[PDB]
RNA sequence: UCUUAAGGUAGCCAAAUGCCUCGUCAUCUAAUUAGUGACGCGCAUGAAUGGAUUAACGAGAUUCCCACUGUCCCUAUCUAC
RNA sequence: UAUCUGGUUGAUCCUGCCAGUAGUCAUAUGCUUGUCUCAAAGAUUAAGCCAUGCAUGUCUAAGUAUAAGCAAUUUAUACAGUGAAACUGCGAAUGGCUCAUUAAAUCAGUUAUCGUUUAUUUGAUAGUUCCUUUACUACAUGGUAUAACUGUGGUAAUUCUAGAGCUAAUACAUGCUUAAAAUCUCGACCCUUUGGAAGAGAUGUAUUUAUUAGAUAAAAAAUCAAUGUCUUCGGACUCUUUGAUGAUUCAUAAUAACUUUUCGAAUCGCAUGGCCUUGUGCUGGCGAUGGUUCAUUCAAAUUUCUGCCCUAUCAACUUUCGAUGGUAGGAUAGUGGCCUACCAUGGUUUCAACGGGUAACGGGGAAUAAGGGUUCGAUUCCGGAGAGGGAGCCUGAGAAACGGCUACC
RNA sequence: GUCGGAUUUCCAACGGGGCCUUUCCUUCUGGCUAACCUUGAGCUUGGCGAACCAGGACUUUUACUUUGAAAAAAUUAGAGUGUUCAAAGCAGGCGUAUUGCUCGAAUAUAUUAGCAUGGAAUAAUAGAAUAGGAC
RNA sequence: ACCCACUCGGCACCUUACGAGAAAUCAAAGUCUUUGGGUUCUGGGGGGAGUAUGGUCGCAAGGCUGAAACUUAAAGGAAUU
RNA sequence: CGCCCGUCGCUAGUACCGAUUGAAUGGCUUAGUGAGGCCUCAGGAUCUGCUUAGAGAAGGGGGCAACUCCAUCUCAGAGCGGAGAAUUUGGACAAACUUGGUCAUUUAGAGGAACUAAAAGUCGUAACAAGGUUUCCGUAGGUGAACCUGCGGAAGGAUCAUU
RNA sequence: GAUCCUUAAC
């Protein structure tokens, strides 16, 4: 039952404003997902013109995405590692936008190895054909190689689950991903 | 709801209510004219006053 | 100002991502746009490292409506600066004038190097805070 | 207020109407239409006011039920019709062919067009855009869309469309030395012979024009419509041809024919 | 004017000073010989036999209130000696 | 319609007020009071409370009928005319009333949404619903309860009603129902490198992630790991573009994934010309509806600029512990301290901040008639607000709704 | 001067519009070619492009004042009107009076302020001074 | 140090009225209905009343700020005999 | 033989102060309580779409007498189930009641002390003339009362005046 | 140097 107008606000000086108007439906807000990881369920909420909206709850799989391939896959995530505004939610392991979590992303662990096929540690003519073509370019850099070694993938939350229920996200490639790994091991 | 209808009076009363020249004036006019009362020369003086105004705010210009 | 990661998340332009699989020529790539009415990026702002989510230039932000210029006041806070619209309220009945004025607090971006004293023009734009709506588009100081 | 104001009174019509304040005390309120609330005609006070042929709302109701009066080609069997500018009404009964023309004194006045003018038509564009399956299209005055026009025409341009079909028979460009009408403001009601203009990018550019008097004011540009090029207009015009007559003339007139 | 010289001025008061007296009025209480504030022909107040007031202080006297309670309704039980 | 006179003195000239004078979309009261238009009319005090009666319901040829209601087939054999009732649909958020709160609030003018809905209306917009994909599909088309009526029931009592019997689904879950051009992944080999093909699936929008494209201004040569189009192969390369305003991460198409699937007559009234291998076959129009929507009106929210009465016997105010700004997030139809976390200390003010008063809703307006001005404007129009006081909410596109509920007083 | 009416092969002041005596009145790309060097016999093949229009920009500031949309409709002055004058309110009039025809319902303040627009007189800000000053 | 003249700046004096003013009078109290050089402060009939209250300064006396209820038709200025 | 001042006498009215740790109403506000709607971790009355063996074994087959699938006149037995009214953890909007006060008003109050206005009151004459001590101002003291006096000041003085 | 006062205005 929050409201969301500016009229319940001190003004820029500091003027205490009347009582002008009782809450209106315009100005409404409602309470956060705090959509958690588990057993998805979806509620539908019917909102201004109809408009139903998807407030994610206990949502377990979602939708990642490569930066570079431009390339999506579905997997199950295992849950936050890090949220820049608060370490509560870290805790409570809540799924919010640019939040940073881990997942196991063995699709796309399969999905290298049925690409490309260089293993990590230590037939058909078609696809001799295929590598030759896609070739020279399986020597990126090294801390992709570690993350994928590990089998947990760094990838920020990009949507917004408390409107469509979807924890969509996005892998950390590069400088985001170095930040938030020096972030995480600054101490 | 309804447009209001609009109305308006048509004799505006002298300021000084009472003087000899002007009394005198009117009552001989009214008598001399066959009127009964002073509404009739009331209402005509507000008309020519509205008319003269009209008359100056005209010629004040070129 | 020195060090542009200093906040907890990291700031980037939305939906800009550099691909370093490629080695190419500037392999940083930064995005503008064209405010419009003549006013003209800074070959500064052409370069330099901040974000400003909320710039005019690089951010998602656009101006529309009110051309205003003034005398900054304050520079205390952040990215953001109020000016001095001094004007002369007309008063009929003595048919003469009074000096009022408004201050009305405008986004600064960190492109330009703003001090009180200095004359600037702002754009009316989105609501950016609680009283925040114009952005500063150009410094006529020097 | 909770939701859209339904009703509609007197005194708060607009002034080309012409209402008498007696005789009621609500103004028919235009439904959603094709045109604005203001800038339209709708076609009860048409028919009760305009040209006495129904003299009752009851009867107006009745006969535009009963299938006797159809705008743009189709019935719109709609109490209060919002008709708009430069909208054709074909009464098939006794052959009435109304052209919804603005008149020099600013309102709607009745306007006889034959059969060929009563079946074409003409429209401002008012933006070109592309929609769904990249589909290129354009949106006009009366906010009737067409697809698939040819990339010449931009926005501010004129189209005539034949009512057949909602394909553009032809189309008139905005260029230097074009003939336009403008409705709005104290301009509405007049041609202009659009000269030159200028852009003052912000908003609100205002265009110079100069009629076949020589006579030259300014107007903004969604105030004009250009209509046809020099001479030849493409629709035919009432009585006037849009000249604003100086104030001084028609008390002779009147005096002469009265 | 008389008596012994002057006749109680500022103040203050049923005051630790008032007989009558549990004075009269107001307030506090359900109810008040109590308290406080007023009144004052004050048995018998009163100006360094100091008058009036006064913050702070008080194992000084008094009234009310909140808290708290076996003071009480109405007693009971327990420990040591 | 630029007007003054009486009163201080024994008399005078003055200041000065008192009084007189005239008018009120300013009331009231008294004396009085026949009509032609003509209309204000519980506004001040009491936005106090109400006996009683009414003010929102609604349908066509066309959403659903069997009441055992009315009437008749010389034209339908299953009604097809009204149709009381009841279920669905759209309302009832319109209108009207009052002026309580309200002093950068509202409101007037001016701006913007490049920051935000689309049934209502208008024009247009799905040969991609073959979705374990060629015998799992019936496409001239599959299912589940139920309101009148039937009853032995109710009280000072409700617009109260439950279990029994079948009825209609546009009440609600289902999926096939009318081809591709072209592209990517699957998937026999010439034994080899100028390269694949039989056949299989995928390509509409409705939500999201990530990557693209969406800049032609005058200008010349050479290895590139691999010629990009097709061949005279000293490479001609032309047609490389898809577009407006001040420009956008605009519109828009494309790439790998998204859906727990949101979607595209499993509807009603009106004709029946012709093709025949004479079949409950082959065809075909006029009217409402949701659909992806695209865009136009009816709008609503937020919104830039300026402007509001009397007060200093209100001078400093603003951080419950958000006050100013920033980052990130959530919520909203959307931007935003609208709300949360973290960071710095900011923001307004003698150009009157903050506070108090308002017998203060604002404006278009009314009253003066020299000009200038003064006072009010609840109220016939517009913009707000409220339905006894706040608070909360379902439904609905649109209510913090009160002739809708949920509580307290 | 022409079958109660008024045009001018000049003497008055000029709202005004241009160029000149130091007055420098502001781009490069472009146009059917501009005041056109084209002249074939006095529709005829070659001056400096923004007098109108697209991209690079030099719009440094005001106040003020003159314009042009805008403060909605009644309400204001008012055009017109045998609502008998009327206040009002928009009518209504002309006939072949059995069929028909037609003028009408405009203009100013548009209560402050923003928007483009000619001027720049009246009061400031601004320039180049131990020259990082302009070409 | 005096005398004569000139000048600047002063404290001031005589006459008319150029003017002003209700007059007394005024070289300013003039250049103000032929009304505008700049600017500050104060007043709006006589009382109640410089009172009450709230502030504020003071040791106090008091100073500064400063009402209203109510009451009144005059109170006042300058001159005439 | 004018006017005129103040104190004390009588009547009325007005406001002010005032014990009552006054009262009421209205904010706003620290610490507490808190209906109800709402989102939520839980909860499960109550409604069936699909398959199965253990059945007396009908009625139909190969002998016709035992040896055998079929829908079934049934029930503690297996899931995928999907709708789900009660109740209930956590959390937000948060109506209504206390303890303290910014503060805004309205109002009761024993008494006290003023002011104003009432035909001829008393006591004295303070000012108006040099008002009989010129008057006034500020300040301080005194005093039945006007008022008197000290100090400084003013002329609005009773002097525009002593080369 | 006592010469203090004058039933109430018109």
């Amino acid at each position: 039952g929050i409201s969301r107008d500016s009229r319940h606000k001190r003004s820029a000086t500091g003027a205490k404003r009347a009582q002008f108007r009782k809450k209106r439906k315009f100005e409404l807000g409602r309470q956060p997902a705090n959509t958690k990881i588990g057993a998805k369920r979806i509620h539908s909420v019917r909102t201004r013109g109809g408009n139903k909206k998807y407030r994610a709850l206990r949502i377990e799989t979602g939708n990642f995405s490569w930066a570079s391939e431009g390339i999506s896959k579905k997997t199950r995530i295992a849950g936050v590692v890090y949220h820049p505004s608060n370490n509560e939610l870290v805790r409570t392991n809540t799924l919010t936008k640019a939040a940073i979590v881990q997942i196991d992303a063995t699709p796309f662990r399969q999905w290298f190895e049925a690409h490309y096929g260089q293993t990590l540690g230590k037939k058909s003519k078609n696809a001799e054909r295929k590598w030759a073509a896609r070739a020279a370019s399986a020597k990126i850099e090294s801390s992709v190689e570690s993350q994928f070694s590990a089998g947990r993938l760094y990838a920020c939350i990009s949507s917004r689950p408390g409107q469509s229920g979807r924890c969509d996200g996005y892998i950390l490639e590069g400088e985001e991903l170095a930040f938030y790994l020096r972030r995480l091991t600054a101490k | 709801p309804r447009a209001p209808r609009t109305y308006s009076k048509t004799y505006s009363t002298p300021k000084r209510p009472y003087e000899s020249s002007r009394l005198d004036a009117e009552l001989k006019l009214a008598g001399e004219f066959g009127l009964k009362n002073k509404k009739e020369i009331y209402r005509i003086s507000f008309q020519l006053s509205k008319i003269r105004r009209a008359a100056r705010d005209l010629l004040t210009r070129d | 100002e020195l060090t542009v990661q200093s906040e907890r998340a990291f700031q980037k332009q939305p939906h800009i991502f550099n691909n370093p699989k490629v080695k190419t020529s500037k392999r940083t790539k930064r995005w503008y746009k064209n405010a419009g009415l003549g006013f003209k990026t800074p070959k500064t702002a052409i370069e330099g490292s901040y974000i400003d989510k909320k710039c005019p230039f690089t951010g998602l932000v656009s101006i529309r409506g009110k051309i205003l210029t003034g005398t900054v006041v304050s520079t205390k806070m952040h990215r953001t600066i109020v000016i001095r619209r001094a004007y002369l309220h007309y008063i009929p009945k003595y048919n003469r004038y009074e000096k009022r004025h408004k201050n009305v607090p405008v986004h600064v971006s960190p492109a330009f190097r703003v001090q009180v004293g200095d004359i600037v023009t702002v754009g009316q734009c989105r609501p950016i805070s609680k009283t925040v709506r114009f952005n500063v588009v150009k410094v006529s100081a020097a | 207020a909770r939701g859209p104001k339904k009703h509609l009174k007197r005194l708060a019509a607009p002034h080309h109407w012409l209402l008498d304040k007696l005789s009621g005390c609500y103004a028919p309120r235009p439904s959603a239409g094709p045109h604005k609330l203001r800038e339209s005609l709708p076609l009860i006070v048409f028919l009760r006011n305009r040209l006495k042929y129904a003299l009752n709302g009851r009867e107006v109701k009745a006969i535009l039920m009963q299938r006797h009066v159809k705008v743009d080609g189709k019935v719109r069997t709609d109490t209060t019709y919002p008709a708009g500018f430069m909208d054709v009404i074909t009464l098939d009964a006794t052959n009435e062919n109304f052209r919804l023309v603005y008149d020099v004194k600013g309102r709607f006045a009745v306007h006889r067009i034959t059969d060929e003018e009563a079946s074409y038509k003409l429209g401002k564009v008012k933006k070109v855009q592309l929609g769904k399956k990249g589909v290129p299209y354009v949106v006009t005055h009366d906010g009737r869309t067409i697809r698939y026009p040819d990339p010449n025409i931009k926005v501010n341009d004129t189209v005539k469309i034949d009512l057949a079909s909602g394909k553009i028979t032809d189309f008139i460009k905005f260029d230097a030395g074009k003939l336009v009408y403008v409705t709005g403001g104290r301009n509405l009601g007049r041609i202009g012979t659009i000269v030159h203009k200028e852009r003052h990018d912000g908003g609100f550019d205002l265009v110079h024009i100069k009629d076949s008097l020589d006579n030259t004011f300014v107007t903004r540009l969604n105030n004009v419509f250009v209509i046809g090029e020099q001479g030849k207009p493409y629709i035919s015009l009432p009585k006037g041809k849009g000249i604003k007559l100086s104030i001084a003339e028609e008390r002779d007139r009147r005096r002469a024919q009265q």
